[PDB]
């Protein structure tokens, strides 16, 4: 009950088809990453070694990933199928506000259930901060000679006792507003970078792979 | 400042006449609307 | 005597027959389950079908009544393709755990890797090697056992699927048990019962497939080195016990799941 | 200061005086529609991610979607073949528009931009015809008034109407609070309706380029705005999971819809042919329709699991096709 | 928009052949793509048809498994071989383009043909009334056409086309479907119908209204073209 024109259209919507399912396939084997940041942090020295809309195409270990910049009550909508947030905030200078978007951002309705990276960079110029005296950051948070970090600490260096402990109040204070709520839905995971270190890579692909791994276990019923 | 005064200053009619004419409106048309009184299966083509 | 033989071992052919073909049909309907994880499910459960459809109703009131009423003109069929769809279920296990596997051990490629054409190609090979085995064991040359030949080769090729399924569950284990650790945080009450889930899943799985495969072999290889006693009263139970494998194997990995319950219920309902 | 409250405590006072009724009362002896059944005939698959915007055709048989992952597909709505499958250069689009000549298809969102896209050319394929940005805010509406007139409302307080050969802007309006979300377009051509994230509905005038009136009775900002068919009339849907019938000659609110039920925001909100039935999505997975004079509940367009996000009816109302998130579109009878 | 033709000429009783029709100006892989061929003096008739993607191939009840047909979309140009020659075999082809979705129009554009001589069935069948017509400039033509079955379908498609060849051009397309206009051709024309009598009417008369007009049918794929009309001034 076909023409001769309708069995070439029905062919021609077949042959899309085709196309649309190859398009499918790789679109579930990428990751996408929003990027989210303050004016003055250091993101465009990662975003351009890892390289309105700005994009990062970067690829590790024969995987790909598609960052993205923006630029937020009204678009926040749109990213909610990222696989996580690499959110970046400043560390060696003056923190209220960073701390207040941060707590905007982990309570956000649309950005829920989503696993939140967190840079804190630049610290190479926090070394020097602390080494030149003065008043360093006790100023405005009076309670860094009051803090004192544990015997776990073991610093990667340990240069300083000084900037230890000033780098582990604020990771504290992070890793706090982080776990003081959300039921155990998503995880922070902070780091310590620079401008000039070379690989924030790496850190980003062995992180989410742990957040897909663990959404598998609970998937196969064992966790 | 000025403009918003200015303008404010436009004809207007009863609630109750312009009530009456979307009423009038949606009466006027009823016996086309597929919506409203479903199409035997044999006028549309989007049957079975 | 009192026929206590018919319920119990007439729960299995039912069972095996009305909750088996549900999987294929769920699996072949529904939308989000084209995926080459159920395939090597639907698979395993054609299998277990054509077990449950031949083997097991004539079997059945066999073992029980002690004596042939169907001629023989079946019973080399019977034993030819039994021991071919019984050792695919087997041949199927194997390939889902090493899915498994691949799915936990590494879960960003997992999309990449396992793709149609390698779910295809475990099917095929499973089919084939069963059909092939059955058609140069038995049908060259009302039933009889072994002999001193081919025994070591349907031991070793046992063996092979029992050694892999058991290390890579093994390792499936060890991976689920230093990301309960570090999620928490020790608690000793929240690192126990976290590490208690995957236990009882792998368990489960497990002792059902080596309590119900190890007597039998275990029992025909001795016979075979020395002593056969081999009672006829014992040596019906030993094959009951492969055949109720298939009773309960599309029970395990179908109905613990949640979504193939959801489908399973849409289906038997409206 | 003071002359302007002057005014504003005295149009307030003016407008009280013209209010005689409200349209319960009235209506009382229009007898309920009823419950109302339609049940999916096509379910239109191939998009990928979710899509956002939708937009029928003029010989109401040809339709487009726009998809967040590149994508438009033009699709006949008989048989449900792919006429046309079209990638986008901006994977975050938040529009798409038909144009009444079957000619052209436009698109927009994040990138700033509005693409024109020229769809009967002399070969197989979909190419650009022309490229509009003047704008430095994320699109939320474009509309076609001819081959060459067209009007998009833009994230950046401002509703732009453009002239495609030359791709300039011609008449520019401004006077919203905040960013515009929605726009439509009257059928007498000589207007249209905007509406924004400061909870106030603006009129215009096309060829003066001046805020005609203003309306302002909602909570939160509006999403959703379309016309009445009639032309002397609109609503409105807002974040406050309220539905508002404005009035342009009485230049007053008219009716509100909504039920304790809900709570949830509307995404978007149509008019049937004849302009007895509203239809209103949602995000709590549903999409309802109202009857538009009596304000009641007429049934629910269940059937997706995600958020409604797009919506049209065709213009001899024979069918209405909605969108979601879950990327599946259905067309009802 | 070119297609260009190369091949043809003398040869002889019993050898094959190679012919190709090169595309270059437009997408060539949404289109599908048609032989025709004409003979020295009579009408045309149909060859071969090859779709896009190479997904369905038909050919005629006479030369059913003598001819193949096959394309280079890499390469951008589609051919045939043409293997035992008859002495029906000497004609002048042309390839034609046509693309199939709602609301195309197929046929819409022809080759410029090359020669080809030989040295030395249930089908519609279409009618073509008057054979030759005596007109003068500012009248009207109503050229009439019969078909042997009904060609409208159950949706309301009729698949009936309009050629007219001019002395030393390929045909061109004028109305297709019974009903619609073509891209470039004027106002003056119309055609309309009734299922198997058809008519196309002309209303002012111009100079370049010279020529032979051809009718077509594209119900069931076997399609034949008709004996024609000729118009002189």
């Amino acid at each position: 009950t076909l023409s001769a024109e309708d069995k070439a259209a029905v062919e021609r919507s077949k042959m899309i088809e085709k196309q649309l399912q190859k398009e499918r396939l790789a679109y579930k084997a990428t990751h996408r990453l929003l990027l989210l940041g303050a004016d003055n942090s250091g993101k465009s020295t990662i975003v351009k070694q890892m390289r309105g809309i700005f994009e990062t195409r970067f690829q590790v270990d024969k995987v790909n990933f598609h960052m993205f910049d923006v630029g937020r009550r009204k678009w926040i909508q749109c990213f909610n199928d990222v696989t996580a947030i690499i959110y970046v905030a400043d560390c060696s200078d003056y923190l209220r506000e960073s701390l207040d978007d941060f707590e905007s951002i982990w309570n956000n309705r649309w950005l829920r259930t989503i696993s939140i990276i967190l840079f804190l960079n630049k610290q190479d110029m926090l070394a020097e901060k602390v080494l030149a005296g003065k008043s360093k950051i006790e100023d405005y948070f009076p309670e860094y000679a009051n803090y004192t970090v544990p015997e776990d600490a073991t610093p990667d260096a340990g240069e300083d006792p000084k900037v230890t402990r000033a780098k582990f109040f604020i990771r504290d204070l992070f890793l706090r507003i982080s776990t003081a709520t959300g039921d155990g839905k998503h995880y922070c995971y902070p780091h310590f970078t620079c401008a000039v270190d070379t690989e924030n890579a790496r850190r980003i692909f062995n992180d989410c792979r742990d957040i897909i791994q663990r959404m598998h276990l609970k998937q196969y019923e064992l966790l | 400042v000025e403009q918003l005064k200015m303008e404010a200053n436009i004809d207007r009619i009863k609630v109750s006449k312009a009530a009456a004419d979307l009423m009038a409106y949606c009466e006027a048309h009823a016996k086309e609307d597929p919506l409203l009184t479903p199409v035997p299966a044999s006028e549309n083509p989007f049957r079975e | 005597p009192r026929a206590i033989l018919y319920g119990v071992l007439g729960l299995g052919a039912l069972l095996a027959v009305f909750g088996n073909l549900l999987v294929i049909i769920a699996i072949l309907h529904f939308k989000q389950l084209h995926t080459p994880t159920n395939f090597l499910v639907a698979s395993l459960a054609c299998a277990d079908f054509l077990v449950g459809v031949t083997v097991m109703p004539f079997s059945t009131v066999r073992s029980v009544e002690s004596c042939w009423y169907f001629g023989e003109s079946y019973c080399k069929f019977h034993t030819c393709f039994d021991t071919s769809f019984c050792f695919a279920s087997l041949f199927h296990l194997c390939c889902i755990s090493i899915d498994r596997y691949i799915a936990v051990t590494d879960p960003l490629t997992y999309p990449t890797k396992f793709t149609v054409s390698v779910s295809g190609l475990c099917i095929a090979l499973s089919w084939f090697f069963s059909v092939t085995y059955s058609f140069s064991i038995f049908y060259t040359g009302c039933q009889a056992p072994l002999n001193q030949n081919w025994v070591l080769l349907c031991f070793l090729l046992f063996f092979l699927p029992t050694v892999v399924m058991v290390f890579l569950y093994g390792r499936i284990f060890l991976v689920a048990k230093y990301q309960a650790r570090k999620i928490e945080g020790s608690y000793k009450e929240r690192v126990a019962k976290r590490e208690r889930k995957a236990a009882k899943t792998l368990g489960i799985a497990m002792a059902a497939f080596l309590v119900s495969w190890l007597p039998y072999i275990i029992d025909a290889v001795i016979d075979a080195y020395m002593n056969f006693i081999t009672p006829a009263y014992v040596y019906e139970i030993l094959v009951w016990c492969v055949y109720y494998n298939s009773a309960m194997n599309p029970l395990i990995y179908a109905f613990f799941y949640p979504w193939f319950r959801k489908a399973i219920k849409l289906i038997v309902s409206g | 200061r003071q002359e302007a409250e002057q005014l504003k405590n005295q149009i307030r006072d003016a407008r009280k005086a013209c209010a005689d009724a409200t349209l319960s009362q009235i209506t009382n002896n229009i007898d309920p529609v009823g419950r109302i059944q339609m049940r999916t005939r096509r379910t239109l698959r191939g998009h990928l991610a979710k899509i956002y915007a939708m937009h029928w055709g003029t010989d109401s048989r040809l339709l487009v979607s726009a998809s967040q992952d590149g994508k438009l597909i033009i699709w006949d709505s008989y048989t449900t073949n792919k006429v046309h499958a079209i990638p986008l250069r901006s994977s975050w689009v938040m529009t798409c528009a038909y144009a009444p000549s079957g000619n052209y298809v436009a698109c927009g969102g994040l990138d700033n931009i509005c693409s024109i896209y020229n769809l009967k050319t002399r070969e197989g394929n979909v190419r650009v015809s022309r490229e509009l940005a003047g704008h430095t805010g994320y699109l939320s509406c474009c509309r076609f008034l001819d081959d060459n007139q067209i009007v998009t409302s833009s994230g950046d307080t401002t509703c732009a109407l453009w002239d495609i050969e030359t791709g300039q802007q011609t008449t520019t309006f401004t006077g919203h609070t905040g960013d515009v979300m929605s726009l439509s377009l009257a059928p007498d051509t000589r207007l249209f309706v905007s509406g924004a994230c400061d909870a106030s509905a603006k009129l215009w005038d096309v060829r003066e380029g001046m805020c005609r009136q203003t309306f302002t009775g909602h909570e939160s900002d509006i999403n959703a705005i379309c016309f009445f068919p009639n032309g002397n009339a609109f609503a409105t849907g807002s974040d406050d999971a309220t539905c508002r019938l404005f009035d342009l000659r009485a230049d007053q609110e008219l009716m509100t819809y909504s039920h304790d039920n809900i709570i949830c925001g509307i995404t978007s909100v149509s008019f049937s042919k004849s302009g007895r039935l509203l239809l209103a999505g949602y995000d709590d997975f549903n999409c309802n329709v109202w009857d538009a004079l009596k304000a009641d509940r007429a049934g629910v367009l269940a059937g997706h699991d995600n958020r409604v996000s797009c919506l049209g009816v065709t213009d001899d109302g024979m069918a209405v096709a909605t969108g979601s998130w879950d990327s599946f579109l259905k067309i009802w009878n | 928009v070119q297609l260009v033709e190369s091949g043809g000429g003398l040869v002889q009783p019993g050898g094959s052949r190679k012919l190709s029709c090169s595309a270059s100006g437009f997408a060539f892989s949404s289109f599908g793509m048609h032989w025709v061929r004409q003979a020295p003096e009579k009408g045309l008739e149909w060859v071969a048809y090859i779709s896009s993607g190479s997904g369905t191939i038909y050919y005629a009840d006479t030369v059913k498994g003598r001819f193949t047909i096959s394309r280079d979309d890499p390469k951008n140009t589609l051919f045939l071989q043409m293997t035992s020659l008859r002495s029906e075999d000497t004609a002048m082809y042309y390839c034609v383009r046509s693309i199939y979705y709602y609301g195309s129009s197929p046929f819409d554009f022809w080759g410029q043909g090359t020669t080809l001589t030989v040295s030395a069935s249930a089908d519609i069948v279409m009618t073509q009334a008057t054979s030759s017509v005596p007109v003068t400039p500012g009248e009207s033509v109503s050229i009439s056409c019969r078909s042997s079955k009904s060609l409208l379908h159950s949706n309301g498609n009729t698949y009936l086309y309009w050629f007219l060849q001019r002395p030393g051009q390929s045909p061109q397309l004028l109305i297709y479907r019974m009903s619609n206009l073509a891209s470039g051709v004027p106002d003056r024309f119309s055609g309309s119908g009734s299922g198997t009598a058809f008519t196309l009417t002309i209303s002012r008369l111009e100079a370049e209204d010279v020529g032979v007009y051809y009718c077509m049918q594209h119900l069931e794929y076997p399609l034949t073209f008709g004996a024609g009309t000729k118009l002189e001034l």
